[PDB]
């Protein structure tokens, strides 16, 4: 059964380089050829290149070609990619790929070696360090929405309440967003009848454990 | 966008059947032959097809998937809830310099509950933020199924597209979907323009909502 374990997650600063490790198990591995390929939030996946396992020969896309290096330690059988001069760009999961090598003769050393992909990597370009979130209003008959904003944190988790618990119905708290900073802001609102805005008392309690950060911030319309 | 062209939400009641088409060009499906690949969260991406319309060891037969011209085809016959999944199309393309190229994701989902179009909620930036010199547009984005939304926002009539940033869709408690998108500007801009707008596509149909200075 062929096996491929990747290293674990990674945080780089920009303009940092980082290497990424793929162990290979189950198979001959310099028979077989290891495949690159990455995919960033959103985007459909992108192929990156391969490498000949035997040779040790790496060849790369057009668009990787460059600060991206494919090598090998094959006496371990695990082929590694480097990456230097991190940009926001490069944040990415990245897989390595093979073949069933059952389904491909003796040994086969070219760019088909896509059958069985490892797990991923996931490659987080950041400058952030431990921060508390900045906490501010969400202000706009029928019903109304009111909430927080809670702002450039880092890392995860915040957690968030209103009137210290004791309002949870119509309360809906966003998944954070990451943004390319490296620290997450999230949203939390309280679906309302719209006569209840700046007619009664919406406090919202947000906790930051990593920094010891408690806020509690009172929204009011306008 | 990407290369080769996939639509990005498909769905049907289980027993429904479903394809997801992937349209490229010569140079790639036209010329080559194509790989499907599915991911699920929590899996590693799996092989799903291989040269057009070859079932690895262990995927089942409803999977088929086919290539004519310029477009391939994958179809699920019978979707059964563990088809529930991103699928990707993937072919070498000969023109660029030579690389695999991928479509861009087509969501699969086995209907378990009414198609439902999102509630939106956009907020305007805080007195306290635009104190603080800076300014935040929230765009939130919920209870909508399939789970599969684009975002597009625009300053008075224009899109915009820099200082946008966009969640993935998340599960509620309801099995419905979450999604957030920040549109992040100066004091300045904020009130240099007559008002910004938050356009959410679900399913093909735009909601649009807007706050003004």
């Amino acid at each position: 059964q062929v096996q491929l374990v990747q290293s674990g997650s990674e945080l780089k600063k920009p303009g940092a380089s980082v290497k990424v490790s793929c162990k290979a198990s189950g198979y001959s591995f310099t028979s077989y050829s290891i495949n690159w390929v990455r995919q960033a939030p959103g985007q459909g996946p992108e192929w990156m290149g391969w490498i000949d396992t035997n040779t040790g020969n790496p060849t790369y896309a057009q668009d990787f070609a460059g600060r991206f290096v494919f090598s090998l330690d094959t006496s371990v059988t695990t082929a590694y990619l480097q990456i230097s001069s991190l940009k926001a760009g490069d944040t990415a999961v990245y897989y390595c790929a093979t073949y069933y090598v059952d389904l491909w003769g003796s040994y086969r050393q070219d760019y088909y070696g896509m059958d069985v992909w490892g797990h991923g990597t996931l490659v987080t370009v950041s400058s952030a360090s431990t921060k508390g979130p900045s906490v501010f209003p969400l202000a706009p008959g029928g019903t109304a929405a009111l909430g927080c904003l809670v702002k450039d944190y880092f890392p995860e988790p915040v957690t968030v309440s209103w009137n210290s618990g004791a309002l949870t119905s119509g309360v809906h708290t966003f998944p954070a967003v990451l943004q390319s900073s490296g620290l997450y802001s999230l949203s939390s609102v309280v679906t309302v009848p719209s006569s209840s805005l700046g007619t009664q008392t919406y406090i919202c309690n947000v906790n930051h454990k990593p920094s010891n950060t408690k806020v509690d911030k009172r929204v009011e319309p306008k | 966008a990407s290369v080769v062209t996939q639509p990005p939400s498909v769905s049907g009641t289980p027993g429904q059947g479903v394809t997801i088409s992937c349209s490229g060009g010569s140079s790639n499906i036209g010329s080559n032959p194509v790989n499907w690949y599915q991911m699920v969260p929590g899996t590693a991406p799996k092989l799903l097809l291989y040269t057009n319309n070859q079932r690895p060891s262990g995927v089942p037969d409803r999977f088929s998937g086919s290539k004519s011209g310029t477009s391939a085809s994958l179809a699920i016959n019978g979707l059964q809830s563990e088809d529930e999944a991103d699928y990707y199309c993937a072919v070498w393309d000969d023109s660029l310099s030579g690389r695999w190229v991928f479509g861009g994701g087509t969501k699969v989902t086995v209907l378990r509950q009414p198609k439902a179009a999102p509630t939106v909620t956009l907020f305007p930036p805080s007195s306290e933020e635009l104190q603080a010199n800076k300014a935040t547009l929230v765009c939130l984005i919920s209870d909508f199924y399939p789970g599969a939304v684009t975002v597009a926002w625009k300053a008075d009539s224009s899109p915009v597209k820099a200082g946008v940033e966009t969640t993935t869709p998340s599960k509620q408690s309801n099995n419905k979907y979450a999604a957030s998108s920040y549109l992040s500007l100066t004091p300045e801009q904020w009130k240099s323009h007559k008002s910004y707008s938050c356009q959410v596509t679900h399913e093909g149909s735009t909601v649009e909502k807007t706050v003004a200075p």
